[PDB]
RNA sequence: UGGGAGAGGUA
């Protein structure tokens, strides 16, 4: 156990060991961004690809062309902290060399005429930071992956939607990544058909024409031959046995002396048996089986040139005795059946009414096409350019790979583009799921779909804007001449800057990212949507696609979704799911070998893991080797059974590995029913962070992942000793065994302190360890938000008591103590941003100035001398924090007085109070003011004191961490001088800037001093560089929007206490509302006095059936005693011996628990620190599907002195009296949920009103009326309340001279309205007036 | 072929083909 | 049948008693009271939670083969859960569109 | 002024 872990160890009750970790929880968002940005020699991917894809380019003549030689990205102008103060975006200038070379047509091949190539500036991408997030115009956003449909081909069928038949009709689908599409079908009368781009049907024939297969060719590539032989009028036949599959004989079979068959006698297998043994070949036919057939060849008389009979037609008596006349005595017809040889393609070429090539791609033209007339360049280019052209058609060599896998080929490369055999191997291969061989392809399989994530739809994205640039530096090298060009002159830096900005800011999948806790960053970067740019559509889509397939099994979380109109669309990643190459998800699966279970750990796909049978997770073992019964519990072909333990070819790597990272931060997931536990893991990610994080007593293990990979902290990057901690930076001295021999081995931790999130929460870092206390690789020194000790923590320890108390936990109400209220368990601190814009009207400028007309001394108490409030003023509602006056003339005027502006006259003076006040309702003091001014203009006393403020922050900042580095540095100079020679004395009395130029001889130690001097050297050159810089930084103005004058920025800082109306809730989808906070005299309590903080009411456990909850309750109990027992301990400071004792006798209770606490190996200051950690409650991990059981935790409250049974007697806190039946009392993990009463209170009496409707407006932001639906207009009309009705429609509404006078009978005192025409009617009057038909009012 | 179009320019281009081009 | 013997077992325990002799009553078991007034809960409900989970279905409409023979005081196992799940997306889907 | 889209969430 590491140094760090010893603090608090978390008592494991898993069963199983984990043999595979946890993997980075975010690596696929950063593993897809950094294959798109970074350079590869061969396998290209992102910008190489595209631009490899694009370039190089000629004209239409080739008199030059412009080439592609390498990329490189420059340092971004601003960091992440000053790109989200600044609001810009986070971006990487695209600097790219362009060699122009120029030929000469002139000559027959001039090729070097004049060459030309700089570094050609092609847009900004935003880079990606560490943690997986975009910052875009000053917001953090995430890019969720994709599902979509693989490229490729896949057959399906409707499953019968022709009733009048009942037939099912089977079809194919080529899908590629970029292209027309292509649908071959089926119809009722078995005629196959072709959609190109699922527009208008045509004969299946008219590709195969347009392909240049003529009718015998298709004829030879559909069928097969029952070739004939007539000789001297009797017809013989060459039979293979293999022809004649269960019909009735209606002629006989022959021999040279046999007779097989009977009339009316149906064709046997022991009959085929008896022919293929008895070999015989050439059977004589009669005359009657010929006509019917379909003959295969066209006929050609050598005679006369006239053709007899063409190939596809029905024959005769008379066009066989033609036959035999004309002397062809070798005819050929093909091969057809009525069950297993169908008649397709024959019925395909007599209803297609075309005959030849060019005809065809006139059809096909007219279907592409229509209204327009053909030619024969046009319609051939157009058929070229649909699917055999690299630049109008790709597959993306993973639809080849799909393509050549459905078509059970072998090789898994080739061309992007279709071809002649591949699309006669689709129809093949649809002709063969029709016949019955194969069957149809499952759409929701996860061999089907891909996972398209943020570098691909990148890379889509610029190759949009490069394909723009390319078409337009095309036509520019075309049109003009090649003296005075260059190449940054002819491309132009607009559309792939507009084309990665629109992705990047507005696509659909560029989302504000959630960021609660860290549990709502992890699962928005973890997310799976299919919706997007071409994916489904929300609204057309049904329970077929919203279903949990068999294949999600360890890929796709079953019980993590939301739960509205997006529940099957919107998906999370598990937890060790992982990507193909290609996209698609694979799961890590435990290879077994002769019953062994190995280590070896196998990623295999959905379509590899239904050939295998792995088996289940929670299978017993011996000594890692066979398992320890002989039939395992397995699941092959997604069905699951039993199998042998010979049989088995996998095994699951973890027993979480289907759930996802909310779904496996729930203990006792497996005994909540799955809607219970996916309401809780969603409301999981709503919890807000606390005033001081508690780690839950009852976890499971994944906190200390999420916790550390969430990014949210800040571990160690090197083992080493803390050498100074402050509340806002961490020095670490690197060990020297971690340190690289050129630096000097000093880190330092700038935390954030203070800084709104998304939702308006806190984000603040506290340091976790202390001074000179040692660390290693991979530590938490400072904690996150909702983080303690490098452990996940969303919400704290609640003692809770399961009992109806007076209705006040009536329909899952909550009813609250008062100590949750005093000691601020559930206190959030809400920093809120609001900015005050001076804009540029055209009547002047409006002023941000400090007089104000018309307030009194108690508004300016608070501002400043410009008009600005001061840093730390504990303002409230309706508090002035920057005053804004507009110029000479208003903007909106109040009709109380717009009358008296109007009668006597608008003065064109006495200008507008336009102040940012904080609003009604929130207090809160003022922790940071920001004003961006325009760059120009002078800009004002209090943000010219904030520039200095900020001018010697930054130089107090840059100086301090040259100081702490130049330690580090002279101490590792004093320390190789000591190494090298005998000089102690000689060096302390000597000065510091005199450690570099004495010493000996050149040695190792020599040379490591002179290189660490030019370490000192440029470590001096780079901090007068970056003082510099961020000092005309800091002095450069801000360009701002157009028409902007300046912005101030004002920081509130809201602490929010728990009150009456706050959402609660539980791990386990135990919601709801605090309904009372009882006072503690009130709360029921124990024998010992303690009461309860919480009481839930139980009716709310059986009909949902989340047990969880209760087992939950009952551990959490069991460690509150346990943490008890030893703050007893410490409370009568009883010794070290005793104390190890009771921890080490507490961590070995397990029944086969794996993991092993051994307190001998720890010393006695170890062992009391771990007591100070275990004091309140020992913190226990509780695994998915690998918990506690009853007997444990049993075992565990008969440790602590606790009842067994987990229900104590209660008494109440008023009466005094005992409850009659004993309550369950213990200790749950409840969240605060980030729906705040504060935050949904809103009433309103009267507002603003919308500009067409004359309506109220909508919302707490812009202080809106609720809406009167057509739902509760039908309630007052079934109720009969008309008087009601017409006053919600008139005068609480667009009745714009009906409520005014309604406004004022009411301040006179007289209840009575006089309503009039609705102005939403006089609109709608005047818009079907606009429409051109003469509605009007009649007057009688 | 005049008849199943709605495209304006579709209906401008194919209208405009009538005619031939000049030497 | 193992939903009438659990059915019988938290009905009708209560049976230690005097004052006539040990006699059988009407069990104050909480969640049977729970279930027995009409509060909050049914016998198929006291069923998933004591007795059995019962036979559940693929998403095609066809009952599986084998049932989830454990409860969720026992808790279910990972197959048992993922067989469960499809039940559970399927009903919240089919609440949003009814 | 206060509109329209897109995304997410609650019952």
């Amino acid at each position: 156990y590491s140094y760090t872990e010893k603090k608090r160890i978390r008592k494991d009750f898993g069963k199983r060991p984990q043999v595979l970790d946890v993997p980075y929880l975010l690596s696929i968002q950063l593993d897809s961004f950094q294959k798109f940005i970074e350079q590869d020699p061969e396998g290209q991917y992102g910008l190489e690809a595209a631009f490899r894809s694009v370039f190089p380019i000629q004209s239409y003549s080739g008199n030059s062309e412009l080439q592609y030689v390498s990329y490189r990205l420059g340092e971004p102008v601003f960091d992440v902290q000053e790109c989200q103060i600044r609001g810009v975006t986070y971006s990487a200038p695209l600097r790219v060399k362009l060699r122009l070379v120029i030929y000469e047509r002139e000559a027959p091949e001039g090729t070097v005429k004049d060459i030309k190539e700089q570094e050609v500036y092609m847009g900004e991408i935003p880079l990606m930071t560490d943690n997986g997030t975009f910052v875009i115009n000053g917001t953090e956003r995430v890019i969720v992956s994709q599902l979509h449909r693989s490229p490729g081909v896949f057959f399906d069928s409707d499953k019968g939607k022709t009733h009048s038949s009942g037939k099912v009709l089977y079809n194919a689908r080529i899908i590629p990544y970029r292209g027309s599409w292509l649908d071959f079908e089926f119809d009722p009368k078995d005629n196959l058909f072709v959609r190109i781009d699922r527009r208008r049907k045509l004969p299946a024939t008219i590709i195969l024409r347009a392909l240049n297969y003529t009718t015998e060719q298709i004829l030879d590539l559909f069928f097969e031959k029952v070739i004939f032989e007539i000789r001297d009028n009797k017809l013989q036949m060459e039979l293979v046995p293999e022809r004649l599959r269960g019909e009735t004989a209606s002629f006989d079979i022959e021999a040279n002396g046999k007779v097989y068959v009977e009339k009316g006698r149906r064709i046997t297998a022991r009959h085929i048996r008896q022919l293929e043994k008895d070999d015989v070949k050439l059977i004589e036919v009669p005359v009657e089986y010929i006509a019917g057939k379909v003959v295969a060849k066209d006929y050609i008389d050598e005679s006369t040139g006239e053709l007899i009979c063409a190939a596809n037609m029905e024959l005769s008596l008379d066009l066989l005795a033609k036959l035999s006349q004309s002397g062809h005595k070798r005819i050929e017809t093909l091969f057809t059946n009525d069950l297993d040889h169908g008649p397709y393609i024959s019925e395909t070429l007599r209803v297609d009414p075309t005959n030849d090539r060019l005809s065809a791609l006139v059809e096909i033209y007219r279907m592409m096409r229509p209204g327009e007339p053909p030619t024969r360049e046009a319609a051939e280019s157009l058929f070229e350019n649909l699917f055999f052209s690299e630049d109008r058609y790709d597959l993306s060599a993973v639809g080849r790979m799909k393509f050549n896998r459905s078509l059970l080929r072998e090789e898994i490369e080739g061309s992007g583009i279709l071809s002649k055999d591949d699309i006669i191997d689709v129809m093949k291969k649809l002709i063969d799921i029709r016949n019955g061989k194969g069957e149809v392809d499952d759409i929701d399989h996860l061999g089907n779909r891909r996972i398209r994530s943020v570098g691909e739809m990148a890379e889509n994205q610029f190759r949009v804007g490069l394909v723009r640039v390319e078409r337009a530096v095309k036509e520019r090298l075309s049109l003009g001449d090649l003296d005075t060009l260059m190449p940054q002159d002819m491309i132009n830096a607009k559309p792939i800057s507009a084309a990665v900005k629109e992705f990047f800011g507005s696509s659909q999948l560029s989302q504000f990212m959630d960021q609660n806790n860290p549990l709502s960053e992890i699962t928005h970067k973890r997310r799976i949507s299919a919706l997007g740019p071409g994916g489904l559509t929300r609204e057309r889509a049904g329970f077929e696609v919203r279903d949990v397939h068999p294949t999600h099994y360890g890929r796709v979380c079953p019980i993590e979704t939301p739960e509205g109109p997006n529940i099957g669309l919107i998906n999370s990643l598990s937890v060790y799911a992982q990507t193909n190459e290609y996209g698609f998800l694979e799961t890590p699966y435990r290879k077994v070998t002769d019953g062994v279970v190995t280590d070896e750990i196998h990623y295999l796909s959905a379509i590899e893991e239904g050939n295998y049978v792995i088996a289940q997770a929670n299978s017993n073992l011996d000594e890692e080797g066979h398992f320890v019964e002989d039939l395992v519990t397995c699941r092959s072909k997604g069905e699951s059974s039993l199998f042998s333990r010979d049989q088995v070819d996998y095994m699951d790597v973890s027993t979480q590995q289907v759930v996802s990272v909310g779904a496996s931060l729930i203990p006792f997931l497996e005994h909540d029913d799955a809607n219970r536990a996916l309401m809780g893991a969603n409301m999981q990610r709503q919890a807000v962070p606390t005033l001081r994080a508690d780690k839950p007593l009852v976890g499971t293990g994944m906190e200390r992942a999420v916790a550390v990979d969430s990014g949210v902290t800040a571990v160690a990057k090197r083992g080493g000793v803390v050498q100074y901690v402050d509340a806002s930076r961490i020095v670490i001295k690197v060990n020297e065994d971690e340190m690289y021999p050129g630096e000097a081995g000093i880190d330092i931790y700038n935390l954030t302190k203070y800084t709104r999130s998304n939702q308006n929460t806190c984000i603040n870092q506290m340091p976790c360890v202390s001074l000179g206390e040692p660390v290693e690789r991979g530590d938490v020194l400072a904690d996150g938000p909702s983080t303690d000790l490098g452990e996940l923590a969303l919400g704290q320890n609640m003692r809770v008591a399961f009992m109806p108390w007076n209705g006040y936990n009536f329909e899952d109400s909550i009813l609250v103590s008062e100590r949750v209220v005093q000691e601020d368990r559930f206190t959030t601190i809400h920093i809120q941003e609001l900015a005050c814009v001076s804009r540029d009207t055209k009547l002047g400028p409006e002023e941000i100035t400090a007089d104000i007309p018309n307030v009194g001394e108690a508004a300016l108490s608070k501002l400043d001398e410009s008009g600005i409030v001061y840093i730390g003023a504990e303002v409230t509602g309706g508090d002035i924090l920057v005053g804004k006056v507009t110029p000479k003339g208003e903007t909106q005027l109040t009709p109380e007085e717009k009358l008296l502006r109007a009668i006597f006259g608008e003065k064109a003076s006495d200008v507008k109070d336009s102040s940012l006040r904080v609003p009604n309702g929130v207090s809160g003091t003022v922790i940071d003011v920001q004003v961006f001014t325009r760059d120009g203009v002078e800009k004002d006393k209090r943000a010219l004191e904030i520039e200095e403020m900020q001018l010697k922050q930054a130089k107090k900042d840059l100086s301090e961490e040259l100081q702490i580095l130049e330690a580090g540095l002279f101490s590792r100079i004093r320390a190789v001088l000591v190494a090298g020679g005998v000089e102690a004395e000689k060096l302390d009395k000597l000065p510091r800037d005199r450690w570099l130029e004495l010493g000996l001889t050149d040695e190792e130690k020599q040379n490591q001093l002179e290189q660490l001097a030019e370490q000192y050297d440029e470590l001096k050159h780079e901090f007068e560089k970056k003082l510099e810089a961020k000092r005309r930084k800091i002095t450069q103005g801000d360009d701002l929007a157009p028409g902007v004058l300046k912005i101030v920025k004002v920081y509130l800082a809201v602490k929010r206490r728990i009150q009456p109306g706050d959402k609660m809730a539980g791990r386990h989808g135990n919601k709801g509302v605090i309904s009372k906070i009882n006072p503690i005299e009130d709360m029921p309590y124990d024998e010992n006095g303690t009461p309860v903080d919480i009481v839930l009411n139980p009716l709310g456990v059986p009909s949902r059936m989340n047990i969880g909850q209760i087992l939950e309750t009952h551990l959490g109990m069991a460690a509150k005693g346990i943490g008890d027992k030893i703050n007893a301990m410490l409370k009568q400071q009883q010794e070290v011996a005793k104390l190890r004792e009771f921890i080490q006798r507490a961590y070995d209770l397990g029944a086969d628990v794996r993991q092993k606490v051994d307190l001998s190996t720890f010393s006695d200051e170890e062992v009391m620190r771990l007591a100070e950690n275990l004091r309140k409650g020992m913190p226990i991990a509780t695994p998915v599907f690998d918990g506690a059981k009853e007997a444990e935790i049993k075992e565990l409250l008969k440790l602590g002195d606790l009842p067994t049974s987990g229900q104590i007697r209660l008494y109440d806190g008023r009466t005094g009296e005992q409850f009659e039946r004993p309550v369950t009392v213990g200790y749950m993990y409840m969240l605060k949920l980030n729906h705040l009463v504060d935050d949904k209170m809103h009433a309103r009496s009267t507002g603003s009103y919308s500009l067409v409707t004359q309506q109220p407006l909508g919302g707490k932001a812009q202080f809106g009326g609720q809406r009167f639906g057509e739902m509760e207009v039908w309630a007052l009309e079934a109720y009969g309340a008309a008087y009601t009705l017409q006053e919600m429609l008139t005068v609480k509404s667009d009745d714009v001279n009906g409520r005014t006078k309604m406004y004022k009978n009411i301040v006179d005192g007289n209840h009575q309205m006089e309503p009039g025409m609705p102005e939403s009617f006089n609109v709608l009057l005047k818009e079907i007036r606009s429409l051109g038909i003469n509605i009007e009012l009649e007057d009688e | 072929e005049i008849g199943r179009t709605t495209d304006p320019v579709r209906m401008y281009m194919r209208e405009m083909g009538t005619v031939e081009l000049l030497t | 049948r193992v939903s009438k013997a659990m059915m019988d077992n938290l009905q009708t325990e209560t049976v230690i008693n005097r004052d006539g002799q040990e006699e059988k009553q009407v069990s104050f078991n909480s969640i049977y009271m729970m279930a027995d007034s009409g509060a909050r809960g049914s016998a198929a409900q006291i069923r998933q939670l004591a007795g059995m989970r019962g036979l559940m279905a693929k998403p095609d409409g066809s009952i599986i083969e084998t049932p989830i023979t454990a409860n969720f005081r026992e808790g279910l196992n990972v197959l048992q859960y993922f067989i469960s799940t499809h039940g559970a997306r399927k009903g919240l889907a089919d609440t949003a569109l009814k």
